[PDB]
């Protein structure tokens, strides 16, 4: 490139950016190309009740951890049935806040954020021969230099050694 | 070995503006194609919802553990006390005798036997325990346990002069 | 935030890995979520079991109980026994997250088995992918011992039972070494003093590091060497086809896993599982009637209970029936890790492959592997015979024989059943190439014929026919419906209508939308 | 095994990372060595304690010993100072690794504090690595309280003493929270239940973890931020001079590795550290003289020894003395992590530093540092004011009293005398810059008069006088014989010499290599 890679606007920098590793995004596309419509206000008022749901519950979580009868009472005399739904309240409330959260997440996700279909260059098998070559050559340098090949007592000892050692 | 000296070529600094003008474009245009910005409500329910659910989260995740140090468990004469007041020597039935007990350091018998003034010369110190006859000497499970339990105990020590 | 990202920018300079990592791209297909599945249980396993270890003390000391829980005051029991009970009954909210913890346990084993049966029918396993399976079967081997040995830890009734049987009298009945083994492991004799604490250190801190490791290894190599994908209309052995990690594909995975942790708390919080304060503390003269262990060790306890007693009495020794469990135990440990080995020297085929195969392509191995399934679930349906001869009302003896023979009988019939099968979808896929698909319209021909309207999939010839295609490894549709032939609904809300301009540009819209995808996907 | 490489080479070609990691630089100077020391303690520490799991068993519940150890028959303790007598007395090799635990400790802990020594001083936190000195700040804290609750552990009279006096009596004393904390912590009074398996827990899983996550994170930054050099012949703010990874650098590291575990197992035979029979089972009656907690707790103990009486009484309420202690080390704790944005805020210094600076060119900053290492001394000393008033024969008040005023008065004195000595090391260099080398050669000069015959480093003027070099922050010789002057003794064994003719050659090509690598490092 140059100096002058600004002004240039947004959608050149990311195709540049996708050709720089390989990815080629094709079809990218708005889910509301209209204006405000009706379906649109439905659909985020939707997308926002779930997540209004989950923080509730959350709150109501707290309440509960707080607040309920929790020891244990049991016998046939005082027959509870306090403590015997102390358990089920905290998963109903805690699993039941996070659902919502996710599900919020979801529904925002399949509905708002915009469709798109990549490609990505897999560029798989052997190396490049130029990586290859170098490389074998710098590991047969490295142990032809060390002349340890035509050292056998250094070699031999050092093996016995380890060997008992270990 | 063969003796070496090499050159590394660091390269440091700032990145090339190409990759930073680059990837700041992905980020913002991931960002704004969300139209997450122009959409209030989803956001702020969103933030509340995410906040309760970790602040409840954590207070379950960390309530377990919290005891309050004031609640009266301890029996006494006067009701009940906390902890942190009572101390062994306390009485129980008000009027209780509790003598002052000295260890032996055998376990025949005795763990702890009585004592009398005249035990003692004037220039001596000596350990004692409470003892309350009650407790018995260490031969059933029971006495051995109240024993072991008077022996341990970061309040019972005294200094005798 | 400006300020602070260039001065980690000047700092740290990244902006190069951060746009190879925020740009790969990766498949999009329902069924490449069962391995997150497994990882999202691991990780609530972690945190759950890092929760429990502040309140447990693994010793096997004595004590009276002297607690709130009323019907077992009085009566002796180890302390971890008591470390347990008073998890349960005085910590507020510990019998939650030990219920978690045992849930969570379940579905980690489940998920695995569920992603082993994906990865071994669609054939991920192919050239340059033997390693990792080898790896995710130490994995699932590790899973399964560790389960094992964390419901062993609040040592009552059955978890004693479970440990005695098979730890011990399965180690002490081994040829030669044997009795080496089994003083080596409890320090002594079978109830020691030692047992305990050495199974709280394994259980930890040895295996969940091994567990770790393994799981770093693996995602590593799943992320360098780029995921696989099945054939269809731009796939090519060459690229990977999908979404970007950038918008999309983390926001997928976060919600996934949100949604497996509120599934895990409601059924960790709605369902009572291990109730130990029903049971006593273990002592070796008392026994129960149901003595299963959980649903991951129940093909070796069967696998026990069908075998014959068969034994050998030579010179001065003996060898007894368990040491016939120990080695097909072993065998099918030593089964699993090989196969990619033992099918590539068997087919003769050593190419790389990063496309996927519809296990209807590959009939041979389908059977195999129902095969396989079938003689686990006769193994683990043996293991329950106590239940099912009581709740159903059937013979013990009879039930026992019933899987003795089974085992021998379902297998290559369950083999036979499932190759016809895989032939027979082929020929279905076969006829709906040659011909269009079928409308279910009727015709009457005024010279009294009945056809039925089929509609082509692509060209037609001169008289109406449509030419046949060829078979490409990608699925068909097999409804109209499936393809845009009955559809756009009124566009109100459930009740009330909109305005027709609304529904018209909308649906408009939508169309072109569609076709664009369409011709764009298919002209790369 | 060229069939093995060329296969894994087609299923993964690194090929590229592995040239691109065999080919790194590492500058070689002994004082980069003090974080290897550290590493290499920690996994020695790993390795030992994993041993060490297999037997101990942490319970608080009381036994009577019926051991091997005769002295002790008949005494009533816990369970956890039961299995360390048992590692100790019956395990074949057991006293030996857990003496090789605690030396690695203690290797472990002086081996950070040198390399913050070395960091601070040359200077190495500056602009690129502030966060690299914060993650090792972390680091050295966790250490601390990790050696803590390990020796904490099999509970004697001495570790009782100290977690009693320590973490139960200054926690108990915080003004508002206070003994919420500790009713938390221990679940009640001090003496209780659930004190050691929470320690136990803590120490064998939590922390050790969160310490190698860190010490990942650290080795990565320091990797991928290169290393750091001082100034020299060919050195620049641009380029790293030193040894490739691939045949040296390795070998250097794996061969001090080999000597540090030689060392840790030598003194790990030859001296006795903790011998916890001596002492006895932990009762809260009893007591000894010593007290004391290993030498990197000494400067919290002499602290709160040498801290004067001062509490406050208002209404209904009390702070006590601890308190004092419990701020100052928060605020050590504080004050060390914060330094480098301190500094660059007095000094007024942002820029990017590559080179490091030698202690005697910065002459406040090591002034400093000199005045916390001497605070630091007078701590630890103050803590063995039993020991030191035993064999030294001097008054416990006076020592006492004597900790109390040098507290104030030692620091400002090694800060001054610091800094003159940084001062006059910089004349000094300025004076063998602007003369030559003093040879240390007298002569007479035939009108009496002595001259000390110096030796230029560089170009001289008309009359002989060398012209005057500049400063270029690198060391520069002092003695004659470390230029070569004086060297080349003969070439035998030690008792038998060599011909002439390999002498000479030998000498000569060693000339030669050393004139080229000075010619070839000068010009680039
Ligand atoms: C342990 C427990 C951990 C829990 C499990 C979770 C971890 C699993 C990892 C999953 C995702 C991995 C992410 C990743 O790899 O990104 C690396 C990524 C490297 O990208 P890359 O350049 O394309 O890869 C290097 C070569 O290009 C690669 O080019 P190549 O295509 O030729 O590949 C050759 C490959 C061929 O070799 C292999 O395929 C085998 C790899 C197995 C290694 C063993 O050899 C390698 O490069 C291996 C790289 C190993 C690095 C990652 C492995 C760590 C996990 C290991 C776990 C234990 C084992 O590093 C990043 O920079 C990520 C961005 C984050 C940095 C942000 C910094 C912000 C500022 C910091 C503020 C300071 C406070
Ligand atoms: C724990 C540490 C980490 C564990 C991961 C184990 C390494 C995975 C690599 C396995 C592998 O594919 O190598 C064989 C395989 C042999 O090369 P090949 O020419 O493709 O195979 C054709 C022939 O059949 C020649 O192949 P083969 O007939 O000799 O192989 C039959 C198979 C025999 O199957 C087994 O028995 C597996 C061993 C487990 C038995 C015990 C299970 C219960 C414990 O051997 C293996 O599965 C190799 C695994 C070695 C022990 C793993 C445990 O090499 C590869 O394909 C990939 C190259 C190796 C990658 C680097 C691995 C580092 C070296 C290991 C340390
Ligand atoms: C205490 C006792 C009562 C129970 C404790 C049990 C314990 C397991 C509590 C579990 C708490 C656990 C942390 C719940 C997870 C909450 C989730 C993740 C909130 C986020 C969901 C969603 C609404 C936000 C979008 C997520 C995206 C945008 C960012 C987060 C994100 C996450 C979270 C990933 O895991 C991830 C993994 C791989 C790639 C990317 C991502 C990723 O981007
Ligand atoms: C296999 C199985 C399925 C069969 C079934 C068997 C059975 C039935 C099931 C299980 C039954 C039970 C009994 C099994 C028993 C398992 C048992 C628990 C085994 C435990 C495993 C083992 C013994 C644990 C101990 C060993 C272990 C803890 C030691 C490993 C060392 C650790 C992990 C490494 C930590 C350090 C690491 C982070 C850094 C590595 C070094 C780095 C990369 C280079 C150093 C380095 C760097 C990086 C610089 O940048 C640098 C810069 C400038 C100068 C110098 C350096 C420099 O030196
Ligand atoms: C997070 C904060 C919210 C925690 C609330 C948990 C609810 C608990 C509750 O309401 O209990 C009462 C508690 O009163 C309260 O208002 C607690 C308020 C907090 C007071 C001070 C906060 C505690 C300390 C640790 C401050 C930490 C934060 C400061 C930072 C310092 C740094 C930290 C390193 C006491 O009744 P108690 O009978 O003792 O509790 C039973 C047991 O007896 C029984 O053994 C059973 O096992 C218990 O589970 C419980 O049931
Ligand atoms: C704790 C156990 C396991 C975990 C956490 C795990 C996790 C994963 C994940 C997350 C992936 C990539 C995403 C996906 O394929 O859906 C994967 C892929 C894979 N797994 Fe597992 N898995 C486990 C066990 C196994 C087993 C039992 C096998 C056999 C296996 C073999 C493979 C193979 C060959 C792949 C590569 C698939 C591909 O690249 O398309 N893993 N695993
Ligand atoms: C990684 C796979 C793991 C599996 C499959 C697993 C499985 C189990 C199961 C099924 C139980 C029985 C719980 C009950 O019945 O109440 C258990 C107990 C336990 N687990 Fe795990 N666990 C795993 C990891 C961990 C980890 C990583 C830790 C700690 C860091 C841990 C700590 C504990 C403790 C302390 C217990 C005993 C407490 C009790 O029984 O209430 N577990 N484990
Ligand atoms: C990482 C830094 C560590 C430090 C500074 C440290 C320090 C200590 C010290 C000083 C002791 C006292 C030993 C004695 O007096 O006999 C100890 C005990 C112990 N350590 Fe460590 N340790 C570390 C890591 C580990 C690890 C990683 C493990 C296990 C995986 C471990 C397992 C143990 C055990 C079981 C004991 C009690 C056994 C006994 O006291 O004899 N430690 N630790
Ligand atoms: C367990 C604790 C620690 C370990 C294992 C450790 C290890 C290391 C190692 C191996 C190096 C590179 C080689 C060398 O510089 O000699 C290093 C560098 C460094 N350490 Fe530490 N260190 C620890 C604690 C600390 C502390 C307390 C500080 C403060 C610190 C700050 C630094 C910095 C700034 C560097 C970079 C020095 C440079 O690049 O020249 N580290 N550390
Ligand atoms: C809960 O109620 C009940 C009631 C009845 N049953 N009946 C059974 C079978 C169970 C049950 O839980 N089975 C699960 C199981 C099975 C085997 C092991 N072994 C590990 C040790 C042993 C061994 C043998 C040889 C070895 O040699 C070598 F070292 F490997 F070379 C090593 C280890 C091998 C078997 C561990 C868990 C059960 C439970
Ligand atoms: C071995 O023999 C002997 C004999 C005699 N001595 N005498 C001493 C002093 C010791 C000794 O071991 N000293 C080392 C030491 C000192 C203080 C702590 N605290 C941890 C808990 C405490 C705390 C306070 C406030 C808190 O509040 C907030 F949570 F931070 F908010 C939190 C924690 C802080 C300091 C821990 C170890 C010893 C040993």
């Amino acid at each position: 490139d140059e100096a002058a890679l600004a002004a240039m606007s947004n959608q050149e920098l990311l195709a540049l950016g996708g050709k720089l590793d390989g990815v080629r995004i094709a079809y990218k596309e708005p889910r509301w190309p209209v204006e405000g419509t009706k379906a649109e206000k439905r659909a985020e008022r939707s997308v926002a009740v779930w997540l209004l749901l989950g923080g509730v519950f959350g709150l109501a979580l707290l309440l509960i951890f707080l607040f309920w009868p929790w020891e244990f009472k049991a016998a046939d005399g005082e027959s509870d049935f306090i403590y015997s739904l102390t358990t089920p309240l905290y998963g109903l409330t805690f699993g039941l806040s996070i659902l919502s959260i996710a599900i919020g997440a979801v529904l925002y996700q399949k509905r708002f954020i915009p469709e798109e279909i990549s490609i990505q260059e897999r560029h798989d098998g052997a190396s490049r021969e130029i990586d290859r070559k170098t490389v074998v050559a710098n590991l047969t340098d490295a142990f032809e230099g060390s002349t340890i090949r035509r050292r056998k007592l250094i070699g031999l000892s050092f093996g016995v050694g380890m060997g008992a050692f270990g | 070995i063969p003796e070496e000296i090499s050159i590394q070529e660091r390269h440091d600094g700032a990145s090339r503006e190409i990759d930073r003008k680059t990837v700041v474009a992905n980020l913002t245009d991931a960002f704004e194609g969300s139209t997450i910005r122009r959409r209030k409500l989803i956001g702020l329910s969103f933030g509340v919802g995410m906040g309760a659910f970790g602040l409840g989260t954590l207070v379950a995740f960390a309530g377990g553990l919290i005891k309050n140090p004031w609640k009266p468990v301890v029996p006494t004469a006067e009701g009940k006390k906390a902890v942190l007041w009572t101390s062994g020597w306390t009485p129980r039935y008000q009027g209780e005798t509790i003598y002052l007990a000295r260890a032996t350091g055998t376990e025949d018998g005795p763990p702890f036997i009585k004592m009398r003034p005249e035990d003692m010369d004037a220039g001596g110190m000596e350990t004692v325990f409470p003892w309350r006859e009650s407790d018995g000497d260490g031969t059933t499970v029971e006495s051995h346990h109240k024993l072991q339990e008077i022996a341990m105990g970061i309040r019972n020590p005294v200094m005798l002069i | 935030l400006a300020r602070q990202a260039e001065d980690i920018d000047t700092r740290y300079h990244p902006s190069a890995a951060l746009r190879r990592q925020l740009n790969k791209v990766f498949p999009t297909h329902w069924s490449f979520l069962l391995g997150e599945i497994a990882l999202y249980s691991f990780v609530v396993l972690l945190i759950t079991g890092v929760y429990l270890t502040l309140f447990f003390d693994p010793s096997m000391v004595d004590v009276t109980y002297n607690g709130v829980y009323q019907p077992l005051r009085g009566v002796e029991m180890s302390r971890a026994y008591q470390s347990a009970l008073d998890i349960s009954f005085e910590v507020r909210g510990g019998l939650f997250v030990r219920q978690i913890h045992h849930w969570a346990a379940l579905m980690f084993a489940a998920a695995i088995m569920v992603h082993l049966a994906r990865i071994f029918f669609t054939g991920a396993f192919r050239r340059p992918r033997e390693t990792n399976w080898v790896i995710g079967s130490l994995l699932l081997i590790l899973a399964m011992f560790e389960g094992y040995f964390g419901y062993s830890l609040p040592d009552d009734l059955l978890s004693g039972l479970g440990l005695r049987a098979a730890l011990s009298s399965i180690t002490l009945g081994m040829p030669v070494i044997g009795t080496w083994l089994h003083w080596a492991l409890f320090g002594g004799d079978f109830p020691g003093t030692i047992l305990i604490p050495r199974l709280y250190a394994l259980h930890i801190l040895l295996l969940p590091g091994i567990i770790l490791a393994l799981i770093g290894l693996h995602l590593a190599l799943v992320w360098f060497q780029k995921h696989t994908q099945f054939p269809g209309p731009g796939r090519t052995e060459h690229n990977v086809v999908g979404v970007r990690v950038m918008p999309v594909f983390a926001f997928k995975s976060g919600a996934f896993f949100a949604a497996i942790v509120g599934v895990l708390g409601l059924m960790g919080g709605l369902l009572q599982i291990n109730p130990i304060w029903n049971l006593g503390p273990y002592k070796p003269s008392q026994v129960s009637a149901g003595s299963q262990p959980d649903f991951y060790m129940m093909w070796t306890e069967g696998l026990a209970r069908i075998w014959p007693p068969w034994e050998f009495y030579f010179w001065h020794h003996t060898i007894p029936a368990p040491v016939w469990v120990a080695v097909i135990m072993g065998l099918v440990f030593v089964l699993l890790p090989a196969y990619p080995f033992l099918e590539k020297r068997f087919t003769g085929d050593y190419a790389h492959h990063n496309l996927l195969q519809r296990p209807r392509d590959v009939p041979v191995r389908t059977a195999i592997g129902a095969m396989a399934i079938a003689f686990y679930m006769v193994l683990t349906l043996a293991a329950m015979n106590d239940i099912i001869a009581l709740k159903f009302h059937i013979s013990l003896n009879a039930t026992t024989w019933i899987g003795r023979i089974g085992m021998v009988i379902l297998p290559p019939f369950v083999y036979f059943i499932t190759y016809r099968w895989c032939i027979g979808l082929q020929r279905s896929d076969r006829s709906v190439l040659e011909h269009g698909v079928e409308t279910g319209i009727i015709k009457r021909l005024p010279h009294g014929a009945y056809i039925e309207l089929h509609q082509p999939l692509g060209p037609v010839d001169e008289h109406g026919h449509p030419i046949p295609l060829q078979y490409q490894g990608a699925p068909l549709p097999k409804r109209m419906n499936k393809l845009g032939s009955a559809g756009s609904p009124g566009s109100g809300s459930f009740l009330f209508a909109d305005s027709a301009a609304e529904d018209a540009a909308l649906r408009e819209a939508g169309h072109a939308a569609e076709q664009r995808a369409l011709a764009a996907l298919r002209e790369h």
